[PDB]
RNA sequence: GCCCGAAAGGGUUGACCCUCCCCGAAGGAAACACGGGCGACCGUGGAGUACGAGGGGAGGUGACCGGGGUUGCACCGUCCGU
RNA sequence: CGGAGUAGGGGGGCGGUGUAAGCCGUCACCCGAGAGGGGAACAACCCAGACCGGGGUUAAGGCCCCAAAGUGCCGGCUAAGUGUUACUCCAAAGGGUGUCCCUGGCCUUAGACAGCGGCCCGUCGAGGUCAGGGGCCCCGAAAAUGGACGGGGCUUAAGCCGGCCGCCGAGACCCCGGCGCACGGACCGAUUGGUCC
RNA sequence: CUGGGGAUAACAGAGUCGUCUCGGGCGAGAGCCCAUAUCGACCCCGAGGCUUGCUACCUCGCUGUCGGCUCUUCCCAUCCUG
């Protein structure tokens, strides 16, 4: 029952903002939320208040253009 | 006494566990000490141990840091560093230890042990060096 | 993570026999054996259906590189046992003609620039040197053996003390396994 | 052994420390979907591959599966959970 | 003369009143505009400071001369407009020794004070000399006591630096 | 740990030690049974239970105890006046 | 109404001057005149204000060995022993197809390299190419007795980022008993008071 | 001469580094033409603590000193030797 989620939001670093979009495989969206926070805060040293998720949605496995996700979902 | 086979093991973790044993009152023998591994890069490690060998007391070298060049003594010295050496407790714990290169006949034909927490299996990196390599670099016998 | 599960195959020819045994690849062919050791964490090597497969199940950049590298090495071994590798060198002199000789496992070059002391270049096991006039051949079955032999012979004749625009004599590589060398 | 769909595995972590499982789907590089399909207590959940020990045993199923189907294939294959 | 780290910083009151400062020096840089002054160019290219700076007129004149020579030989006068935006009003002080008895600096020089994200210079240029404009900006950026960054403004005063960089 | 120990300190109207019960402040488990979490773990029950400073009592054993001199072990500790 | 002592102040935050060290002031939190627990050790940096005997829970912070308590859980990064430094005590401008990520243009069923020949066909046919922004690391980077992450040592960590779960740990806070003090009261005294509540 | 002072200088120490020694970035221009063989301006960024200054934290009866001779040791930013 594995779904594919798209995430869209914004994150801030040293006063400057930057939008982002990502895509994940999971069952629920709370797991997606936790993983977004973890990964972004690792790769740009950004806390969780300075991350603002504005959209989490479900899609199907051909409207996805990340190599790993696409090759795991076929 | 317990008998421990250093072969595929990590030096510092081995030493930490062994030193806690010693203080809790056991006798330990370590065999195949030339086969433990040290993790890092070769230049870094060799520089470290060379800089240690060439330490000495400028006024009299019959004093002086006597940092060793043999494998069994390298192991013994790490363990020592992990104990209170300036204390009767520690001196006795240290006297309860014995370290060998190879497996003497005396110990041949016996079942050895291995510490789970120390083992090359944990690693994810192909970067490791052996204590025998370090000894050969420094100029020690076996 | 560039990808998920990189894998690359190698088609095995008719007379060649590949086999893996404990992180050591072994290749037998119409002439000679060739063994080698290809080790990296998370990289496997096996035979599925007449192929050689190299696999890694969540690669970074420095895994992709290693995998394609192993690919190239095993292709080299196959083509080597199947055809062999051949190298050519050239000899040049302005004054002081020199003489090149083989004896056992060395290559002796005498009277190079008028020296009273010869120069010795090492041959490695499995490689045959052959002098024909001013041209030299080095033939063999392992790419690296043949290259190192050629390179030892060439480095035997090196100069560091005078201008190489005027002092150009020596022995030089001109074909590294069929491919020329131009400038 | 290696994790894959249909693989029979053991649990080494948690409340169900020591119990058998059929792996039914591959969520990511770290998470798999497990169920033991009414042959024991274990429900349908996700699990970190760290917290599982695969086995030689194995059955064949389709990617994304149900407990009745798993039970049927298990009865057919002869694997006790 | 004495290093610029002594005069970089801004943590000090302003000292700009010549009807009270005795012996205040006079400016070296006396030209702040160059090229075609009457003009309707397309692209505007300005340095902004990344943090508060205090820039000496020695440095300003160095920048002027270098940039203007470069653009005169690589662009031509009828095709560029170069402007320096800031005048040196801040008087710099030096202690004349006696030691630290009666310490209060006698004036030696001048400086321009500049705050964060402020403009310093500007080259107005057409679309087929942008490479030269940005080379000029590199040369200038290299001669300042702290760092700097450039943008590219349109008429209507809008940022187009990305759309322009991506295509040239 | 070794040594002294008559009196002035307690003690055969019973020293030291031993076990048994009752009350019990602040505090306070575990096994185990059900379920939640990828997981370290948590929730309900077990359970305010078992225990717990001290305050009382009932018995067995039958001579030391406190004190002093020196010293071992572990921890802590850079004198005095200005 | 009577009796003093004090007329060299200092840490830390703010201001004027000064290349800076420092100088001059201001604020009233601390040392001086302040024990105890931690920072390796530290006058003034963190917790915290102390009669006596005992019991228990916490703070600062810590949990691989030294050393009491986790070789703790999840996700990601670093290969340089970088780091393992709250502050006391710690290097830049300038640079990097080192690696992990965001963004936006142009290309694509024949693209971007090669090879065969004169902008092109086929040829191996699947992802490329350009710029801008960020995280960690690298170059820039040289000292004098013999060496200092506190030391041993540590590389899917015993390091860094983002979060989580349990334990250890003061004279602090809770409880039990005892001493004194200040205030008030009663009784009681051949005199500055004594016994009790 | 007395009484005293590191509440206050000369001398070595600590602190700092304007000056000092040793360096770097950028590329004007010079080099028959050629920015980088060599030189590198104007401007910008630094290390060390071997010059000199500034300050006044230690020492006013500890010793107050320059050069030379004798004797041992260290750094590298290398003069020869590889």
């Amino acid at each position: 029952e594995v779904k594919v989620f798209r995430v869209k939001g914004t994150f801030e670093r040293l006063g400057k903002k930057q939008p982002f979009t990502k895509e994940y495989r999971a069952l629920k969206e709370e797991h997606v939320r936790e993983l977004v926070y973890s990964d972004i805060g690792s790769k740009h040293r950004v806390p969780r208040t300075k991350i603002w998720i504005e959209s989490i949605e479900e899609i199907k496995p051909e409207e996805a253009e990340d190599p790993v996700v696409r090759r795991l979902s076929l | 006494m317990r008998i421990i086979n250093a072969e595929g093991l990590i030096l510092g973790r081995l030493a930490s566990k062994v030193a806690k044993m010693l203080l809790e009152g056991e006798e330990v023998v370590i065999v195949n000490a030339e086969k433990a591994i040290i993790t890092g890069n070769r230049e870094d490690i060799f520089a470290k141990y060379k800089q240690r060998t060439e330490l000495r007391t400028r006024t009299n070298p019959r004093r002086g840091p006597f940092y060793p060049k043999r494998s069994d003594e390298i192991v013994r010295r790490t363990v020592r560093g992990m104990l209170p050496w300036k204390t009767d407790r520690g001196r006795k714990a240290f006297k309860r230890l014995k370290v060998y290169v190879g497996v003497p006949k005396e110990f041949e034909g016996k079942e050895f042990e291995t510490i789970s927490e120390a083992h090359m299996s944990r690693l994810a990196t192909p970067k490791y060096v052996t204590v025998g390599e370090v000894a050969k670099f420094l100029g020690g016998k076996f | 993570p560039v990808d998920a599960w990189i894998r690359e195959e190698i088609e095995i020819p008719e007379g060649v026999e590949v086999t893996v045994e404990g992180n050591t690849v072994k290749v037998k062919g119409p002439k000679g054996e060739l063994q080698r050791e290809l080790k990296y964490p998370g990289v496997q090597i096996f035979t599925e259906d007449g192929k050689v497969v190299i696999y890694k199940e969540f690669p970074r950049k420095k895994d992709v590189a290693i995998v394609r590298t192993f690919k190239a090495h095993i292709n080299n071994m196959i083509k080597g046992v199947t055809e062999g590798f051949k190298y050519r060198l050239k000899v040049v002199y302005s004054h002081f003609p020199m003489t090149v000789k083989v004896q056992g496992d060395e290559v002796v070059i005498e009277n190079f620039l008028g020296e009273k002391n010869p120069r010795r270049a090492k041959i490695l096991p499995g490689v045959t040197v052959k002098v024909k006039g001013s041209e030299i051949e080095v033939e063999g079955i392992d790419k690296e053996a043949v290259g190192q032999t050629a390179a030892n012979i060439e480095q035997a004749t090196r100069i560091t003390k005078w201008d190489r625009r005027v002092f150009q004599d020596g022995i030089y590589i001109v074909e590294k396994a069929g491919k020329p060398i131009k400038f | 052994p290696a994790i894959e769909v249909g693989r029979i595995a053991v649990v080494i972590a948690g409340r169900r420390a020591g119990q058998k499982v059929v792996v039914a789907d591959i969520i990511d590089k770290n998470f798999v979907l497990v169920t033991g399909a009414g042959l024991n207590k274990v429900k349908r959940r996700r699990m970190n591959v760290k917290h599982l020990e695969p086995l030689p045993e194995r059955v064949n199923i389709q990617r994304g599966a149900s407990d009745e189907e798993i039970k049927a294939a298990l009865e057919g294959a002869g694997i006790s959970l | 003369l004495r290093p610029a780290k002594i005069d970089r910083d801004v943590d000090k009151p302003a000292y700009t009143r010549r009807e009270y400062i005795r012996g205040a020096p006079g400016p070296k840089i006396t030209i702040f505009d160059m090229g075609n002054l009457s003009a309707e160019f397309e692209y505007e290219v300005s340095l902004h400071a990344e943090q508060a700076m205090q820039i000496r007129q020695n440095a300003l004149e160095a920048i002027r001369i270098q940039v203007n020579r470069y653009l005169q030989k690589n662009v031509g006068r009828s095709n560029y407009h170069f402007k320096i935006r800031v005048y040196p009003f801040q008087v710099l002080r030096e202690n004349p020794m006696n030691g630290m008895r009666r310490p209060f600096g006698k004036p030696i020089g001048l400086a321009a004070r500049v705050r964060k994200d402020q403009k310093i210079l500007t080259v107005w240029v057409n679309g087929q000399h942008l490479k030269f404009a940005l080379g000029a900006m590199h040369r200038a950026k290299m001669k300042l006591p702290y760092s700097a960054y450039y943008r590219i403004y349109d008429k209507e005063g809008n940022d187009v630096t990305t759309k322009v960089l991506s295509t040239m």
